[PDB]
C-alpha cells in the first residue's frame, strides 16, 4: 500500500497504488483506494480494507449530514477532524491510515495526515502504506515549493512508481486524481504509461 | 520449524490360503494441494514379499532405501534371500531404533510365508507389530478396516459358512473399500495399484478412482 | 489393557486382555500380551506396545545369553532386575511400560512387577494397566492361597472379564497361562463375548 | 476425593458414602454426613469442590421442601433427580459453575426404588448401582461381579461391606467410617456405621 | 470449496462446487452453495457452513421486507452494503465468505464479500480453498463482454480446476445465469466425478443379525 | 476432543417408505463406562425421531429444550410437524449459541405425517442441516460408519433388509471404537408400526 | 537455516517431446521488499541436468557450490560416466533429509530438469526430503496457481512439444506476476534438450493486460 | 509420600517406617520394606523417586560392603552418612539427579548411636530424631514433646506408637502396618511391626 | 545505520553514517563503519557492532595471510568469499551486513553485498542498514550508468543525508571513501557539508 497527497496553489492532487493482498495472494489488483467523502473532498486509503472502508462510509455520512444542514459546502479540516475523532476514538480496534485532502472555499487546498492512533497533522505532502517507507528520500529530495498541477501529477506519479517496483505489498495500477475548484479529474497509469527507472545490470 | 508433514496415503493387505494382496492408492497430497497422481506405495522388496508404506513421504523414501539395503546385506553375509517374517522382524527394530524420532510411516507387509501360504504385517510408527490375516492403514484405516472384519472376518454374522477367501472375491473387496473410501476421504483417489504375491510371482494391476 | 498375575499353591497364574487402540481406534483385538523369555518364565506388557515389546524382546535375548554363560537357568529376580537397570537409563525419556515377570526359579513361584518409572517389587498379586483397578477388586475378593487350580483359572478370567466390562481400552480374548514347577502352560483362549454369554 | 455407593434392591434403596472432611493432608472432621434429606423418601449425596457441595445441596433441598409445602404432596425421586439436572445444567455454562457429583435415591409409592447418577457436566442417568470417587474405580466391579437384580437387602449390606473392605485394602486414602442409610416404602432408615 | 463470478455480456454467471468436509473427510456430497437472495441477486457462499446459511437468509428476508416496502425490484448495492456493515460488526467471527452477484436497473453487478466485512466490486472473483485454481483460469481466459455460452463455459472451467486441484472442493458443479430477463439455476449443471461401479455382493440376508429383544408399536 | 468425553454413535438410513435409525447405548465417562442402556432416539412424533450423540448433559438438554419447542408449536398450529420443519427448529435452535454452542450433532429420521416420504438429515454442533437421500451418521465411530455404508447401502430396500444392513453397519463400525458400543437399539419406523429391536453386541 | 532472510518465489517445470523447460523470475526478496532483483535462480548443474530453487538464496548459493564442485570432481576422472539427472535428483533428496534429520534444513524447494539417453526428467525436492517426479511441477505459490493450468493441458493432451510448453510456461508466470505477491516481471527459462542446455536471458511479460 | 522416623536413646536407635507401595491410587504391596542394611550396624532408610531411592541406597550398600571388605573393618556411622552426603552431592548438579530423602542410624563402638537427616538436596544434619515424609509436620511435634535424652528403648517405644497412632487418626493417606528396627551395640534387631 | 557502496569505471566509493547505538541512546556519534581489509579493499559494517568487528578481523587475518601466501595482490572477489563463508557458517550467530568494496587489477573497481543470513551478489551499487531502507526509492530514480569520481561521491552523499535525516538510527557524520588504482582517498562531511534539503511549511 502507497498513498500520496500533495499540495499545490488552488486545489491537491492525490495518488494510490491498486493493489489489496492477504498474506502474499494479491485478491484484487485493480483496488480503487481514493474513497471521494464529499465534492472536492477525497480520502486515500491505507491499512485494514475492512476498516478504513468502514470509518469511510460512516465519515460520508457524517459530513453529508452535515453540510445539509449547514447549507454549505464542508471543509476539509471538518472532513479530518471527524476521521480524527473516530480514528482516535477506536484505536485500539482501528488498523487504519488515512490521509484526507480536498479543496473548500475558505482554506483552497488542504491536506491533512492521519496516521494510526488518530493524530491529526496539516502537511504540504503525505505519504502512507507500506511502500511509504522506500521513498521517504525521494519525496523529501524532490519536492519543491510553488510546483504547478501538471508538476505535482508527475511528482506523485513517479513516487508511487518507485514505492511499488520496491514494495511487495504495492502494484498494480496508478490512480490519480486532482481537486480544485473546477472539479475532480481522475486518472489511471498503467502499463507503459507508469513511470519507468532503468535496472542496473551488471 | 516441523521437521514432518502429512502426505496422505492409504495402504492395504490381505492374506490368502495361497497369495497374500497389497493395495494403496496413488495420491501425494501436502495441505490441500495434490503434488502427484502416480505415486503407488506399495514396494516389492523380494520375490515373494511387498511393504506398503504411508504417511510423511519423507520418512517413506528412507525407510524403503534402508530396508532395500538392509535385504542385501542379510543376502550377502547369509547367502539367501530374507523370508517375510524375518523381514518383519527386521522393520521392527529398525522402526524402534529411532523411538525419541520416530518414521511417521504406517508399514504394511504382505507376502508368502515358507509354507507358501499368505502373511500379513501391520506396524506401528515405533515398531510394534502383530501377524495379521488382513488389514488396512493409512488416511483411511478407519473406513477400510470395519468392512473387511465383516467380510473376510464374518463378524457379526450368524449361521454364515466361513468358506476360505478366494482370489477373485479378495480382488473384488479391495477395489470396492478403496471405491468407497474415495468417496468420503479427501486424501485417497487418483488410482488404486494393487500387487499380488503367488508362488508364481508378483502380478501388478492399476484401476482409476475418483479425481476429487 | 488389563493385566494381572497371582501367585498360589500350585503356582502362579498369569491373564491378560488381547486389545491395542491407538487413540480411542481399536487397532487390534488379538495381540498377545504375554511373553515366553523361557519355558520357565514369561512377562506381561502393558502401556506402550512398541516399548514393551522391544524390551521384553532384549530382556529374553539377555536371558539366554545368562544361560549360556552360567550353564543354569536365570532366576525370576535376577531378570527382574536385570529389566529394571535396563529401563533406568532411559528415566524420564518418555518410556511407557509395566510388566510382570513370573517364573518358578529355585526358590519356588516369583512374581516381580517393574515399571518404565523405575519401580521394582515383589509380591502375591499385581495387576497393571488401564483396567488394573477392576480387576484388583474381583480378584482381591476372590483370592486365596489354598484355592485349587480350577477355581484358580475361573478367578482369573472373572476378573479379566470384568475389567473389559467396565473399562473402555480394555477387551477382546482372555489369553490365561499357568507357571508350574516344570515350566508353563497355555491353558486357554476363552473371547469376552462367549464369557459374557455364560457368566450372564 | 470422598465416596459415595449406591445399591438399589427390588422394593428398597441402600446407600453408603464415607465421613471424611479432609483439608490438605489433615483430617479435620471423622463424622463428616455426606447425605441431604431432600424428603420424607428421598436422599441426595453431594461431594466435589468445597461449597459448592453444600451450596448446591442445601439450594435444591429448600426447593424440594417448598414444592411439597406448596402442594401438600412431595416430589417423585424421578421428578427431583430431573428439577436437579435442570438447576446443574443451567448453571453449567455460567459464571459460577457448580463442581459436585450426585448421587440421588429414593422410593415411590408407585414407580417403586430408584438409584440416579449425576456427574458435574450434570449428565444424568438411571442405574441399579452406582459408586463416586476414585474408590467407585476399585468397587464397581465388584458389584459388577455380585450384584443381582433380587439382591435382598440383607445380602445387599454384606455386599457393601465387601465394597468398603476393597477400599480399605487396597486404596490409598484414609476411609475408616463409612455411613450406611436405607429408603423403602416406610421411609428412611438410618443402619449402623461400617467401621474398621 | 470454489466459489466464482463472472460479469458477461449480458449479467451474472456464478458458479460453484458440492462438497462440505468435516476434518478431513466429506461430509456432503450434495451441498447447495448458491444462495439465493432475491429473484434477481444470489449469492455463493464459502467458509463455515452455519455462517453463509444465517447470513444470507438473514439478508435475504431483510431484503424481501425491503422489497415489499418499496415495491421495487432490490439493488445488488443494497444486498452489498447490508451484507458488509453485519460481517464487520461481528468482526469477522462469521466464517462467511461471499460472492454477491445479481442485475438490477442499474445494470449487472459482482461483489466480494469477506468475513471481516470488505468488499471488491471486480469483473470475476473466486473464494474458498479452490479461489486460487478458480483465479488462474480466469486470469488466462477471461475476456470482457463475453456471451452467454462462453461465460458459463468459463465459470465451468474456473470451478472445475478448484475441484480436481484442491481438496477442500469436489463433486458436482452448480451454475446461476442471471440477466435482465432470464434466471437459469442449473443445480447440476455437470457431474465431472461420479462414483465407481461396486464390483462384489455384500447384502445381508434375512437373519444374519442376532437380536435380543423385539417390540412392535402399529400406529393408527 | 470435548465430543469425545462420553462417545456415542448415532446413524440413520433410508429405504422404501421406511427410515431406520440406530444407536449405541454405552453411557460412561472418558474409559469408565457408567450405564449401557443410555437413550440416545428420542421420539418427536407419530413416526420422527432425533437420535442426538456427544456429550451426555448436552444431549439431553437438547433432546428436552427441542421438545419444548416443538410442545409449543405442535398446540399453536394444532398439526403434527414435518420433518423439514423440525429440522429448522433444530438448526435455529443450535445456532442460537453459535458462540458457546451445544456439543452435540442430530441426525433427524422419519416419514412424512402425509406422503409417507422417507426423510433423513444431520447436522453440525451449530446447527448446518445436510439432507441425503442414503444415510447420515454422527458421534465418535463416523468413519467407521462411512466405511460400512458407503459399502452396503443400496437403493430401494424392503424394510427386512433396511434393518439387517444399518444393523451391520452400526455393530461393525462400533466394534472398531473404544468409547462406543455396548449394545446397539435400532428403530425401523414404516406407514403403520414402529418396531424396536435390541442387538446382541459385544460388551467390551 | 532456522529462519529465511532472502527467499526466491515460486519455480516453474514442465517436460515436452525431448526435453523439459523451466521458469523462475530473477528476484530475492527480503520480507516483502524486491532488495536483488537481477539474481538468477536456475543452475546449469552439467550438460544435460538444471535445477532452479525456490526458498533461501543463500542455501541455494551452497548447494550450487557444492554440486557445481561434485561435478567437477567426476568429469575430472574422465571415465565415461557422468551424473544423470535422476542421480542428481536422488543425491538432492538425500541431502535435504540429511539436514531435516539433523534439524538443519535447506530453506529450499529444488526442481530438477534434465534430458538423458532420449528421456525427459523432472523432479522435485523439498525442505524435508520429500521428493517425487512429475510431467510438470510448480513451487510455492505456482503450486497453487500455475500448477492447475499446467496438469489441466496436459491431462488433456500428454504430450507436447517445446513451443507448446513454452507457450504454457508464459502463461503460468503471467498469473504468477498478477496474483503472487513476491513475484517479479523478469524472468528466466531454462531448456534442456538433446544439444544441452540454454538459460534465455531476462524475458518480460509485457503482456500485460490492465483492463479496470 | 512414604514415611520415615528414627528416635536416638543413650545407647540405641530406634528407627520406623511404612510398608506401603502405591502406583497411582492402589496400594500395590502392603508389606514393602524401605530399610537398607548397609553394615551390621548401619541402616539406611530411603523415601523418594521411584527407581532413585533403590538405585542409590542399593549402589551406596555395595560400596560400604566394599570398603568393609577391602579393609576388614567396617565404616563408622558418621563416616557412612558423609560417604553418603557427598555421592548425593555430587550427583545434584548432574544429569541423573537422584530426588531422595534419607535417614541412616547406627551405632559406632567409640562415638555411640547416631541418628542422621538427609533431604533430597544433600544437605546433611544430626539429630536425636527426625522424621521424612507428609507424616512428619504431624509427628515431629509429639516428639518434641514426650522425647527425653535419657529416653528408655521401652518408653521409646511407646513413644514411637504415639506417632505412629496419631498418623492414623489425623492423615490422610493409609498407612495400616509399619516396620520397626532398634540398632545397639549388639547390632540390627527386628522387632515386631506396628500394626493397626 | 547506513552503508552505501557506488561502482564507477576505475574504482569504488563507499559511504556511512557514524552513528551508534545501545536502544535511544548513541553510544558513539562519530563511529568509523569503514574498515580497511586490505591496501584496496573495504567493508562497509551494518548490524551488530560486535559480530561485524570480529568478523573483519577475522578475514583480514586471512586475506593478508593468503596474500603474503601467493605474491600478488588479493581479488575482492577473494575478499567477499571469505566474508560470505564466515557469514554463511555462523547465521544462526551472527547478526551482520557487509558490503565489501574495492579495487583490484584484474576486474577493476567491484561492489559485493553480504547480508544476513550469508548471501553474495555483485551490484553496481549496494546499500544497506537500517536506514537503507528508505531511500530505496531515491538511487533507483537518481541512479545512471557510467557515472564519474565526482558525481559518485555526490551521489553517495546525497544518499547517506537523506536517510540519515529520515532515520533514528543514523546521523552523526558521512565518512566516505574513495578506492582506486592510484589509492585510497577518505573524507568526512560534517556541519554544513552535509547535503541539505528544505522542509516543508504546510
Ligand atoms: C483497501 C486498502 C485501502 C487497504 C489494503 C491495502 O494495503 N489493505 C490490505 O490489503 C490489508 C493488508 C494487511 C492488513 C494484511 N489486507 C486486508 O485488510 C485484508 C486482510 C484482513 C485479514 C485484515 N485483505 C483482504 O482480504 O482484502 C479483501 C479486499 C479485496 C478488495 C477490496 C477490499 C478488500
Ligand atoms: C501391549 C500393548 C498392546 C498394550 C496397549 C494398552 O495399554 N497399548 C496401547 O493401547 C498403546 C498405548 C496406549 C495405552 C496409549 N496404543 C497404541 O496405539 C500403540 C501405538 C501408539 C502409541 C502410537 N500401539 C498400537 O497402536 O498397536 C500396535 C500393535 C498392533 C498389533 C499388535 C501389537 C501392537
Ligand atoms: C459448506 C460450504 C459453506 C463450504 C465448506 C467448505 O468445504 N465449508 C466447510 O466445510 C466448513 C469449514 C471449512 C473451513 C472447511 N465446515 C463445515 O462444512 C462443517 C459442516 C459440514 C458437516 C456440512 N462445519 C463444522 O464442522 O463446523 C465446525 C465449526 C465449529 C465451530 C465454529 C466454526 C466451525
Ligand atoms: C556497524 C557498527 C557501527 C554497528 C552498528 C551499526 O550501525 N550497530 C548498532 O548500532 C547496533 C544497533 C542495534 C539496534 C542492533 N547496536 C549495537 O551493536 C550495540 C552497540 C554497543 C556500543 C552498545 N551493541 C549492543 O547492544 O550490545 C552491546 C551491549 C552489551 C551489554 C549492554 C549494552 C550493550
Amino acid at each position: 500500500t502507497t498513498i500520496m497527497a500533495v499540495q499545490f496553489d488552488g486545489g491537491v492532487v492525490l495518488g494510490a497504488d491498486s493493489r489489496t493482498t492477504t498474506g502474499s495472494y494479491i485478491a484484487n489488483r485493480v483496488t480503487d483506494k481514493l474513497t471521494p467523502i464529499h465534492d472536492r473532498i477525497f480520502c486515500c486509503r491505507s491499512g485494514s480494507a475492512a476498516d478504513t472502508q468502514a470509518v469511510a462510509d460512516a465519515v460520508t455520512y457524517q459530513l453529508g449530514f452535515h453540510s445539509i444542514e449547514l447549507n454549505e459546502p464542508p471543509l476539509v479540516h471538518t472532513a479530518a477532524s471527524l476521521f480524527k475523532e473516530m480514528c482516535y476514538r477506536y484505536r485500539e480496534d482501528l488498523m487504519a491510515g488515512i490521509i484526507i485532502a480536498g479543496w473548500d472555499p475558505q482554506e483552497g487546498g488542504q491536506v491533512y495526515s492521519v496516521p494510526m492512533g488518530g493524530m491529526m497533522v496539516r502537511q504540504s505532502f503525505a505519504i502512507g502504506g507500506s511502500g511509504s517507507s522506500y521513498i521517504y528520500g525521494y519525496v523529501d529530495a524532490t519536492y519543491r515549493e510553488g510546483m504547478t498541477k501538471e508538476e505535482c501529477l508527475q511528482f506523485t506519479a513517479n513516487a508511487l512508481a518507485l514505492a511499488m517496483e520496491r514494495d511487495g505489498s504495492s502494484g498494480g495500477v496508478i490512480r490519480l486524481a486532482a481537486i480544485a475548484e473546477s472539479g475532480v479529474e481522475r486518472q489511471v497509469l498503467l502499463g507503459d504509461q507508469i513511470p519507468k527507472f532503468a535496472v542496473a545490470t551488471l | 520449524f516441523s521437521p514432518y508433514v502429512f502426505n496422505g496415503g492409504t495402504i492395504l493387505a490381505i492374506a490368502g490360503e495361497d497369495f497374500a494382496i497389497v493395495a494403496s492408492d496413488t495420491r501425494l497430497s501436502e495441505g490441500f494441494s495434490i503434488h502427484t497422481r502416480d505415486s503407488p506405495k506399495c514396494y516389492k522388496l523380494t520375490d515373494k514379499t511387498v511393504i506398503g508404506c504411508s504417511g510423511f513421504h519423507g520418512d517413506c523414501l528412507t525407510l524403503t532405501k534402508i530396508i532395500e539395503a538392509r535385504l542385501k546385506m542379510y543376502k550377502h553375509s547369509n547367502n539367501k534371500a530374507m523370508t517375510t517374517g524375518a523381514i518383519a522382524a527386521m522393520l521392527s527394530t529398525i522402526l524402534y531404533s529411532r523411538r525419541f524420532f520416530p518414521y511417521y510411516v504406517y508399514n504394511i507387509i504382505g507376502g508368502l510365508d515358507e509354507e507358501g501360504k499368505g502373511a500379513v504385517y501391520s506396524f506401528d510408527p515405533v515398531g510394534s507389530y502383530q501377524r495379521d490375516s488382513f488389514k488396512a492403514g493409512g488416511s483411511a484405516s478407519a473406513m477400510l478396516q470395519p468392512l473387511l472384519d465383516n467380510q473376510v472376518g464374518f463378524k457379526n454374522m450368524q449361521n454364515v459358512e466361513h468358506v476360505p477367501l478366494s482370489l477373485d472375491r479378495a480382488m473384488r473387496l479391495v477395489k470396492d473399500v478403496f471405491i468407497s473410501a474415495a468417496e468420503r476421504d479427501v486424501y485417497t483417489g487418483d488410482a488404486l495399484r494393487i500387487c499380488i504375491v503367488t508362488k508364481e510371482g508378483i502380478r501388478e494391476e492399476t484401476v482409476s478412482l475418483r479425481k476429487d | 489393557t488389563t493385566t494381572l498375575a497371582f501367585k498360589f499353591r500350585h503356582g502362579v497364574i498369569v491373564a491378560a486382555d488381547s486389545r491395542a487402540t491407538a487413540g480411542a481406534y481399536i487397532a487390534s483385538q488379538t495381540v498377545k500380551k504375554v511373553i515366553e523369555i523361557n519355558p520357565y518364565l514369561l512377562g506381561t506388557m502393558a502401556g506402550g506396545a512398541a516399548d514393551c515389546s522391544f524390551w521384553e524382546r532384549l530382556l529374553a535375548r539377555q536371558c539366554r545369553i545368562y544361560e549360556l554363560r552360567n550353564k543354569e537357568r536365570i532366576s525370576v529376580a535376577a531378570a527382574s532386575k536385570l529389566l529394571a537397570n535396563m529401563v533406568y537409563q532411559y528415566k524420564g525419556m518418555g518410556l511407557s511400560m509395566g510388566t510382570m515377570i513370573c517364573g518358578w526359579d529355585k526358590r519356588g513361584p516369583g512374581l516381580y512387577y517393574v515399571d518404565s518409572e523405575g519401580n521394582r517389587i515383589s509380591g502375591a498379586t499385581f495387576s497393571v494397566g488401564s483396567g488394573s483397578v477392576y480387576a484388583y477388586g474381583v480378584m482381591d475378593r476372590g483370592y486365596s492361597y489354598d484355592l485349587e487350580v480350577e477355581q484358580a483359572y475361573d478367578l482369573a478370567r472373572r476378573a479379566i472379564y470384568q475389567a473389559t466390562y467396565r473399562d473402555a481400552y480394555s477387551g477382546g480374548a482372555v489369553n490365561l497361562y499357568h507357571v508350574r514347577e516344570d515350566g508353563w502352560i497355555r491353558v486357554s483362549s476363552d473371547n469376552v463375548a462367549d464369557l459374557h454369554e455364560k457368566y450372564s | 476425593m470422598e465416596y459415595l455407593i449406591g445399591i438399589q434392591g427390588p422394593d428398597y434403596v441402600l446407600v453408603a458414602s464415607d465421613r471424611v472432611a479432609a483439608s490438605n493432608i489433615v483430617q479435620m472432621k471423622d463424622d463428616h454426613d455426606k447425605m441431604f434429606k431432600m424428603s420424607e423418601k428421598i436422599l441426595l449425596l453431594c461431594v466435589g469442590e468445597a461449597g459448592d457441595t453444600v451450596q448446591f445441596a442445601e439450594y435444591i433441598q429448600k426447593n424440594v421442601q417448598l414444592y411439597k409445602m406448596r402442594n401438600g404432596y412431595e416430589l417423585s425421586p424421578t421428578a427431583a433427580a430431573n428439577f436437579t439436572r435442570r438447576n446443574l445444567a443451567d448453571c453449567l455454562r455460567s459464571r459460577t459453575p457448580y463442581h459436585v457429583n450426585l448421587l440421588l435415591a429414593g422410593y415411590d409409592e408407585h414407580e417403586g426404588p430408584a438409584l440416579y447418577y449425576m456427574d458435574y457436566l450434570a449428565a444424568l442417568a438411571k442405574a441399579p448401582f452406582a459408586a463416586h470417587g476414585y474408590g467407585a474405580f476399585l468397587t464397581l466391579s465388584i458389584l459388577d461381579r455380585y450384584y443381582t437384580p433380587t439382591i435382598s437387602r440383607e445380602r445387599a449390606v454384606e455386599l457393601l461391606r465387601k465394597c468398603l473392605e476393597e477400599l480399605q485394602k487396597r486404596f490409598i486414602l484414609n476411609l475408616p467410617t463409612f455411613s450406611v442409610r436405607i429408603i423403602d416404602k416406610n421411609g428412611i432408615h438410618d443402619l449402623d456405621n461400617i467401621s474398621f | 470449496t470454489t466459489i466464482a463470478g463472472v460479469v458477461y455480456k449480458d449479467g451474472i454467471v456464478l458458479g460453484a462446487d458440492t462438497r462440505a468436509t468435516e476434518g478431513m473427510v466429506v461430509a456432503d456430497k450434495n451441498c447447495s452453495k448458491i444462495h439465493f437472495i432475491s429473484p434477481n441477486i444470489y449469492c455463493c457462499g464459502a467458509g463455515t457452513a452455519a455462517d453463509t446459511d444465517m447470513t444470507t437468509q438473514l439478508i435475504s428476508s431483510n431484503l424481501e421486507l425491503h422489497s415489499l416496502s418499496t415495491g421495487r425490484l432490490p439493488r445488488v448495492v443494497t444486498a452489498n452494503r447490508m451484507l458488509k456493515q453485519m460481517l464487520f460488526r461481528y468482526q469477522g467471527y462469521i466464517g462467511a465468505a461471499l460472492v454477491l452477484g445479481g442485475v438490477d436497473v442499474t445494470g449487472p453487478h459482482l461483489y466480494s464479500i469477506y468475513p471481516h466485512g470488505s468488499t471488491d466490486k471486480l469483473p470475476y472473483v473466486t473464494m474458498g480453498s479452490g479461489s486460487l485454481a478458480a483465479m488462474a483460469v480466469f486470469e488466462d481466459k477471461f475476456r470482457p463482454d463475453m456471451e452467454e455460452e462462453e461465460a458459463k463455459n468459463l465459470v465451468s472451467e474456473a470451478i472445475a480446476a478448484g475441484i480436481f486441484n484442491d481438496l477442500g472442493s469436489g463433486s458436482n458443479i452448480d451454475l446461476c445465469v442471471i440477466s435482465k430477463n432470464k434466471l437459469d439455476f442449473l443445480r447440476p449443471y455437470t457431474v465431472p466425478n461420479k462414483k465407481g461401479t461396486r464390483l462384489g455382493r455384500y447384502r445381508c440376508e434375512k437373519g444374519t443379525t442376532a437380536v435380543l429383544t423385539e417390540k412392535i408399536t402399529p400406529l393408527e | 476432543s470435548i465430543m469425545s468425553y462420553n462417545g456415542g454413535a448415532v446413524m440413520a438410513m433410508k429405504g422404501k417408505n421406511c427410515v431406520a435409525i440406530a444407536a449405541d447405548r454405552r453411557f460412561g465417562i472418558q474409559a469408565q463406562m457408567v450405564t449401557t442402556d443410555f437413550q440416545k432416539i428420542f421420539p418427536m412424533g407419530d413416526r420422527l425421531y432425533i437420535g442426538l450423540a456427544g456429550l451426555a448433559t448436552d444431549v439431553q438438554t437438547v433432546a428436552q429444550r427441542l421438545k419444548f419447542r416443538l410442545n409449543l408449536y405442535e398446540l399453536k398450529e394444532g398439526r403434527q410437524i414435518k420433518p423439514y420443519t423440525l429440522m429448522s427448529m433444530v438448526a435455529n435452535l443450535l445456532y442460537e449459541k453459535r458462540f458457546g454452542p451445544y456439543y452435540t450433532e442430530p441426525v433427524i429420521a422419519g416419514l412424512d405425517p402425509k406422503t409417507f416420504k422417507p426423510f433423513i438429515c444431520s447436522l453440525d454442533l451449530i446447527g448446518c442441516p445436510m439432507v441425503t437421500d442414503d444415510f447420515v451418521v454422527s458421534g465418535t465411530c463416523a468413519e467407521q460408519m462411512y466405511g460400512m455404508c458407503e459399502s452396503l447401502w443400496e437403493p430401494n430396500m424392503d424394510p427386512d433388509h433396511l434393518f439387517e444392513t444399518i444393523s451391520q453397519a452400526m455393530l461393525n463400525a462400533v466394534d472398531r471404537d473404544a468409547v462406543s458400543g455396548m449394545g446397539v437399539i435400532v428403530h425401523i419406523i414404516e406407514k403403520d408400526k414402529i418396531t424396536t429391536r435390541t442387538l446382541k453386541a459385544r460388551m467390551d | 537455516t532456522q529462519n529465511p532472510m532472502v527467499t526466491g518465489t515460486s519455480v516453474l517445470g514442465v517436460k515436452f517431446e525431448g526435453g523439459v523447460v523451466i521458469a523462475a523470475d530473477m528476484l530475492g526478496s527480503y520480507g516483502s521488499l524486491a532488495r536483488f532483483r537481477n539474481i538468477s535462480r536456475i543452475m546449469r548443474v552439467n550438460n544435460s541436468t538444471m535445477l532452479g530453487a525456490s526458498g533461501d538464496y543463500a542455501d541455494f548459493q551452497y548447494l550450487k557450490q557444492v554440486l557445481g564442485q561434485m561435478v567437477i570432481d567426476e568429469e575430472l576422472l574422465g571415465d565415461g560416466h557422468s551424473y544423470s539427472p535422476r542421480a542428481i535428483h536422488s543425491w538432492l533428496t538425500r541431502a535435504m533429509y540429511s539436514r531435516r534429520s539433523k534439524m538443519n534444513p535447506l530453506w529450499n524447494t529444488m526442481v530438477i530438469g534434465g534430458y538423458a539417453d532420449g528421456e525427459s526428467f523432472l523432479g522435485y525436492v523439498d525442505m524435508l526430503g520429500v521428493a517425487y517426479e512429475a510431467p510438470s511441477l510448480a513451487t510455492g505459490y505456482g503450486a497453487y496457481l500455475a500448477q492447475p493450468l499446467l496438469r489441466e493441458v496436459l491431462e488433456k493432451q500428454p504430450v507436447l512439444s517445446q513451443t507448446e510448453a513454452r507457450d504454457l510456461v508464459e502463461r503460468c508466470m503471467r498469473v504468477l506476476y498478477y496474483r503472487d505477491a513476491r513475484s517479479y516481471n523478469r524472468f528466466q527459462i531454462a531448456t534442456v534438450t538433446e544439444k544441452g542446455v540454454e538459460i534465455e536471458g531476462p524475458l518480460s511479460t509485457e503482456t500485460n493486460w490492465d483492463i479496470a
